[PDB]
């Protein structure tokens, strides 16, 4: 069933009744206008709407523009008959495919059901019809019949493509937003759309060109069907009620008024721009005043004006309302019901839904304006079909929205030329000249502080008792169809209907030009210096805006200066071609450049030439770019620093009940449920803050990243295309080139670019969003729940104390995960928070680590990272901190003030790599000295360390205290802890038990459930103190702390991710390293040593024992490691210009005998699958296979190093074979098919302490 | 052979290399600095509170020698059979013990 029945054609009879000379309220006397009537209380009125607004009686365009961003003006629209009929044609369509979606079969039965409530009596017993929501048609014997009606459509006003719809209002009522509802005259076009851009699409299509998309006017008819909705049930928004912005800073929009309204009728991610507050407050408003009607309703008993009965109308206004009578005549409301048909007016009635329905683009946010103007046409269903839209199917326009894309589908849009001028609205900056204009619509969009508030200060008191398109489809299933309200007579009124429209307030001009002086060049100015005229004279790249801007032929470029070498050379037409195709290659080089540093918490791929691409925190170097990226986080991208601000969360008043049993669980059930209820409106206050203030930001550079990529290729062209145009005709037939296909891979470069530009900038957002917003409400959550645990504990304070204790305190200790999902449904942002979530270390509190020669806190919890003078770093890999026994040898790290919680400390774990010497001087025994400190007041947490001892201590004001400790001896042959890099982690949980890890293994536990208040600090001390030996020290790196107990499984995946497993280590646990000499020592039979025995062919290398001793009485005996042939590896195959050696390096092995160095070598042509090795004279045949491969991983065993012969062929892992009683090395292909194969290097190390004799 | 027993007290023994064999002493409160025993014999030879300084032993062959009470310090004993058995209540400091000549001998 079709929604608007017997098409009218345009020229049929004035019958009365379908078609019919109507005349419509007006402030005076206007002469009657053919109308045609579609539905029920549905009228268009084919004609220019010049008869509701007095004022607007002119067609021309006025001399003072719009604050619009785009407009068209124009006088003999609609004024033809043809024009008429084909508006009509294009309304029709639109209704219908409006109708056939089941969501815009609801609005339209939604809207024919609203009509106006009858308020017009004085009397308060009577109801009577408003006079300016009705018309008349003047019938053809001569007399009108009055007609209540609910919709009209008219033709625009003198702005052709402003769609607006306005309403007649009264002298008292507001009928609009007092639940009275009124008549909504609608102006609308459908020969005309506003056209978009959209940069967001490539997820799907990336063999998608440029944007330039159009919008289906069928959404757009729906957002203002949405609006007369709104307006017919009385709940539309005040106007004045008004998303205010800042306007005074030189990067914030000159003026943009965007009403609650407007808002509300966006959905998606525009609705959540208001917080929930204010969505309470406009429910509880639009509640009473439901109500009230239903009182007045409730009162009335006679009818004065009509012939129907006025039990009908009762009905009528029942079935409209969803009022609740009860046998008896008393009409009243019911939340529930109330609650439902709010959701569904303002929630479910969504330009996105409607968007999601009709599988269509759409500007995701009101933030990506319009650009053009189109002009379309809508009748012919070659064109557009009823179903699918200018998506036609079965053609090259179904996929890919190709049916929208203006450069495919030419032949269905027109471009027209808009009113408002690209500078007409601008503001004029520039430095302390050259003053740039820049568009108004070109700023960041900078909402005040003042739009957001919250109730969260105040308090709560608890009693007793205290509380997607699956969801559109059950709405569809439980809607009423099948009443509609039948038309009613109703008695003809005068001829000439009194009324004037809706009364709107004034808005102020915004001043216009204001000039601003700057002291640096902004992003816009970088903007502005890379476009160009398509002038006659060449175009030639630089690199210095100071003269990009200054001269006029000559445009400013971001990348390498070969490029800009390149594109500026004269070259003849027998290069021409290799020279166009060397251009593209080094276009697509530049643009798909990435960052290789990672060490970074989830800003993996970072884009360097952004950097100068917009001057991004005001340095012009790609490498300053990503070391103030890692220094400053995200912050450096945004143009303004959000304020955000969580009020002290209100406390909870328990009421207690005298001799009650069942109440009380009851309390505490709801106390637990109000806590989890308050966690999740705090975050959803937060996400609301951050979309707001922040990703508005991101979305704007990113945008003006695809503006500037647009514009270096758009200069690349025409630089190449004035290289072509100065040939001569024989050179330009016989070298042929055309524009279309450069233009079109030059785009997919850009596209290829900008999904890493996209990338990179969403996972700016979101850390952002974890790291400076998520932590100043999670502080208050905590603190909150710490004050509302110890009230539930007094208040358990009958016969189940045990069972309600383990509850709350199991409920209370832990916190309410932060998921995303819950509060925005952005599939590419969503994917990237799963993403940061997947990464412990992501998630950590604080991650000290040593990144472009600053040692920061990566995760941005800390305020100051101060550093003793005294304090070195390892220049090979300065993470390694070395701290000594002095008094200015320490670190401190000073957390924020506002993100700390009193209540931390309770669960959380630690992690850090540590490197300790050997003990030497006898003071050392019984000696605790602390390593790491965070107690104020003699309480909290400390690392200290022993002889042959870690020590983890915990205490609390009371002076008690908990101690885990992991002990190591010393007198062992050889140690896998004395001098060697050993992980150690520390998890306390305040329920059950504090337990220490080594290396990945759990070593110790003890009980930290007797301890009282451990009270919080805020200072961490990385000092030796205490400590009576004069020359101790240590090796500290790779800081971590969690604000969570960690398990087994996330400590072993920290060992194995912070291990770098991809550089071959020595015996100490550092780096392995190019020419530098390591003893040997084998891990299946460390007791005895490599020795060489008479150096060239006929001699070989074996093993002998036992390696020795090294003694201190009373201290220490451990066996010596600095024995045998030192081995050194030199380079081969390496490009990398340091020292360290990598997983599968090629290498050379030389052995050192008398202090001269033998190749490593052997012949592989012996027979047996043994190849016994050997030691050559440098000068040797490079016949013997010789090269090494060194491997670290198979999950890692140790270090192996695999023999390889000349061609490739794999001679077989090193080790030792007991051939005959010598042991001897050789190279076998064994230990390929799986120990021995397994070596361990030993450099001469300061802490070990043996002298190498 | 008991009647010739050298016995030396307060001794001060600076950067000399011995070479040779010497029998039949004891040595009390020795200060035995930077010296150096290589390929010798030790017949008879008793140490008593001697403190020793990097000193060097190399292919020193001993017969009913004892250490008593010395202090060992830095010291290196490389290709020896002075085995633990030989040393009585005695304290090395910073010491070491390497390839030690397998079996005694006489
Ligand atoms: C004594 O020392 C000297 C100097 O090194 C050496 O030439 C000589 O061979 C040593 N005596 C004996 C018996 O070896």
């Amino acid at each position: 069933s079709p929604f608007v029945n017997k098409q009218f054609n345009y020229k049929d009879p004035v019958n009365g009744v379908d078609i019919a000379y109507i005349k419509i309220p007006n402030a005076g006397q206007m002469q009657p206008v053919k109308a045609f009537k579609i539905h029920n209380k549905i009228w268009v009125i084919p004609e220019r709407d010049t008869f509701t607004n007095p004022e607007e009686g002119d067609l021309n365009p006025p001399p003072e523009a719009k604050q619009v961003p785009v407009s068209y003006y124009d006088s003999t629209y609609l004024s033809t008959d043809n024009e008429k009929d084909n508006y009509l044609k294009g309304v029709t369509k639109l209704f219908e495919r409006i109708y056939s979606t089941d969501l815009g079969r609801m609005l339209l039965t939604s809207i024919v059901r609203g009509i106006p409530f009858w308020g017009g009596s004085t009397i308060d017993t009577e109801l009577k019809v408003i006079d300016t929501n009705c018309i008349n048609v003047i019938q053809p014997d001569g007399s009108y019949r009055s007609e209540e009606l609910n919709l009209v459509i008219i033709g625009p006003s003198a702005d052709i493509i402003q769609f607006e719809c306005k309403s007649f209002g009264h002298e008292v009522l507001n009928l609009t937003r007092n639940g009275y509802g009124s008549t909504q005259y609608i102006r609308f076009s459908p020969d005309f759309t506003f056209g978009f851009e959209e940069s967001l699409e490539v997820d799907t299509n990336p063999l998608l060109g440029a944007g330039k998309f159009a919008t289906d006017p069928a959404v757009t008819l729906a957002h203002q069907l949405i609006h007369a909705g709104h307006r017919l049930y009385g709940i539309a928004i005040n106007p004045n009620r008004v998303f205010k912005v800042n306007t005074n800073a030189y990067y914030e929009m000159s003026g943009l008024e965007v009403s609650f309204e407007e808002l509300r009728t966006f959905g998606g991610h525009d609705a959540k721009f208001i917080d929930s507050l204010q969505e309470n407050e406009f429910r509880l408003y639009y509640y009473n005043k439901f109500k009230d009607i239903a009182s007045t309703l409730n009162k009335a008993k006679s009818i004065v004006g009509t012939t129907a009965s006025l039990q009908y109308m009762k009905n009528v206004f029942k079935e409209k309302y969803l009022l609740s009578e009860d046998t008896s005549g008393k009409f009243s409301v019911d939340k529930l019901k109330f609650d439902k048909l709010y959701k569904m007016l303002t929630e479910i009635y969504t330009e996105d839904n409607f968007v999601k329905f009709f599988k269509v683009l759409n500007a995701k946010t009101f933030l990506n304006f319009d650009k053009a103007v189109f002009k379309i046409n809508i009748v012919p269903k070659v064109n557009y079909t009823i179903y699918d839209g200018f998506n036609l199917r079965n053609t090259n326009l179904a996929a890919n929205f190709n049916g929208q894309n203006t450069e495919i589908n030419n032949m269905n849009f027109t471009k027209l030329k808009n009113f408002t001028g690209l500078f007409e609205f601008y503001k004029l900056l520039c430095v302390r000249d050259l003053c740039i204009k820049v568009n108004n619509w070109d700023l960041f969009f900078s909402p005040s502080e003042d739009n957001f508030t919250n109730d969260l200060n105040k308090g709560e008191e608890i009693t007793s008792d205290t509380n997607s398109l699956d969801l559109i489809q059950q709405y569809y299933l439980t809607f009423n169809f099948d009443n509609e309200p039948e038309n009613i007579s109703i008695e003809n009124l005068s001829s000439d209907i009194i009324g004037q429209l809706e009364l709107m307030p004034n808005i102020e001009r915004f001043p216009n030009g204001k000039k601003y002086e700057l002291d640096k060049y902004t992003m816009f100015h970088y903007l502005r210096a890379q476009e160009f005229e398509h002038g006659k004279s060449r175009i030639a790249l630089t690199n210095s805006v100071n003269e990009a801007l200054l001269n006029p032929s000559r445009v400013y470029t971001f990348f390498s200066s070969d490029y800009v070498k390149k594109v500026n050379k004269a070259t003849e037409a027998a290069m021409f071609l290799g020279w166009v195709e060397q251009l593209v290659y080094d276009f697509t080089d530049e643009t798909s450049e990435v960052s290789t540093t990672d060490k970074i918490a989830d800003i993996t791929i970072i884009i360097p030439y952004i950097g100068p691409a917009l001057n991004i925190g005001n340095m012009l170097y790609k490498d300053d770019f990503v070391g103030a990226l890692i220094f400053s986080g995200a912050v450096i991208l945004l143009e303004f620093i959000p304020e955000i601000a969580i009020p002290v969360l209100g406390t909870f008043a328990l009421v207690s009940y005298i001799a009650n049993k069942v109440l009380t669980v009851q309390t505490i059930d709801n106390a637990l449920s109000k806590r989890n209820e308050k966690w999740d409106e705090v975050y959803k206050y937060i996400v609301t803050n951050w979309l707001a203030k922040v990703n508005t930001q991101i979305d704007l550079i990113r945008k003006k990243m695809k503006e500037a990529l647009e514009n270096q290729a758009e200069a690349t062209k025409a630089i190449i295309n004035y290289q072509y145009n100065q040939y001569t005709e024989e050179e330009k037939n016989n070298i042929n080139f055309n524009i279309d296909d450069l233009s079109s891979k030059l785009n997919e470069s850009i596209n290829k670019a900008m999904i890493n530009i996209n990338k990179f900038l969403n996972q700016c957002s979101v850390s952002y969003l974890m790291n400076s917003m998520i932590p100043y409400g999670v502080k208050r959550l905590e603190d909150f729940d710490a004050s509302l645990k110890d009230a539930l504990l007094k208040y358990i304070y009958i016969g189940q104390v045990d069972r309600l204790k383990d509850k709350v305190n199991n409920t209370l200790s832990t916190d309410i995960p932060f998921q995303l999902s819950k509060y925005v449904d952005n599939q590419r942002l969503l994917s990237t928070f799963t993403e940061y979530i997947k990464n412990i270390i992501n998630t950590s509190i604080l991650n000290l680590r040593y990144e472009s020669n600053h040692l920061i806190d990566l995760s941005r919890y800390a305020s100051k990272i101060n550093i003793g003078s005294k304090v070195n770093f390892d220049p090979i890999d300065k993470n390694q901190i070395q701290l000594f026994n002095l008094e200015s040898s320490k670190i401190e790290v000073i957390l924020k003030n506002a993100i700390v919680y009193n209540s931390m400390y309770e669960n959380f774990s630690t992690s850090f790599w540590i490197r300790i010497p050997k003990y030497f001087n006898s003071i050392s025994l019984n000696n605790e000295y602390t390593i790491i400190n965070c107690m104020e007041n003699n309480s909290g947490w400390k690392v200290s360390l022993n002889y042959g001892e870690i020590i983890w201590t915990l205490q609390d004001t009371q002076e008690i205290k908990q101690r885990v400790v992991f002990k190591y001896s010393q007198m062992i042959n050889i140690s896998d802890y004395i001098n060697r890099w050993i992980f150690v982690t520390i998890t306390n949980n305040r329920l059950n038990n504090s337990k220490i890890y080594i290396n990945g293994r759990l070593i110790d536990q003890k009980p930290i459930s007797n301890l009282g208040n451990i009270h919080a600090s805020n200072n961490i001390m990385f000092k030796l103190d205490g400590c009576r030996d004069t020359h101790r020290y240590i090796w500290i790196k790779y800081f971590n702390l969690f604000d969570k107990e960690l398990n087994e499984k996330e400590i072993k995946d920290l060992y194995d991710n912070q291990s770098n497993s991809g550089i071959l280590k020595d015996f100490w646990g550092d780096y392995l390293q190019y020419d530098k000499p390591y003893y040997m020592l084998n891990l299946y039979d460390p007791n005895k040593y490599v020795d060489v025995n008479n150096v060239g062919i006929r001699g070989y290398m074996y093993l002998k024992g036992p390696r020795g001793s090294v003694m201190t009485t009373n201290i220490y005996l451990n066996s010596s490691l600095y024995r045998g042939a030192k081995f050194i590896i030199k380079k081969y195959a390496s490009g990398n210009k340091d020292n360290i050696v990598r997983n599968n390096d090629r290498v050379y092995i030389n052995v050192v005998v008398k202090n001269k160095e033998y190749r490593l070598a052997t012949n592989a042509s012996q027979a047996g699958v043994e190849k016994i090795l050997s030691a050559l004279e440098i000068p040797d045949v490079g016949n013997l296979s010789q090269v090494v491969v060194m491997k670290s991983k198979n999950i890692t065993n140790k270090c192996k190093m695999n023999l390889q012969d000349n061609n490739g062929n794999d001679i077989g892992f090193i080790g030792f074979h007991q051939f005959n009683n010598i042991a001897k090395l050789v190279a076998s292909n064994w230990y390929n098919r799986q120990l021995g194969c397994s070596w361990e290097f030993i450099p001469v190390d300061d802490g070990w302490g043996e002298r190498p004799l | 052979y008991k009647s010739k027993m050298k016995v030396f007290f307060g001794e001060h023994v600076y950067g000399a290399t011995i070479n040779f064999t010497m029998e039949n002493q004891i040595h009390q409160h020795g200060k035995l600095v930077n010296d150096k025993f290589t390929r010798m014999y030790f017949k008879h030879v008793l140490f008593e509170d001697t403190f020793f300084d990097e000193c060097y032993f190399e292919d020193v062959t001993s017969t009913d020698t004892y250490f008593k009470n010395c202090t060992i310090e830095s010291t290196i004993f490389y290709n020896t059979d002075l085995y633990e058995h030989k040393f009585i209540n005695c304290r090395f400091i910073n010491s070491t013990f390497l390839e030690q000549k397998e079996g005694c001998h006489m």
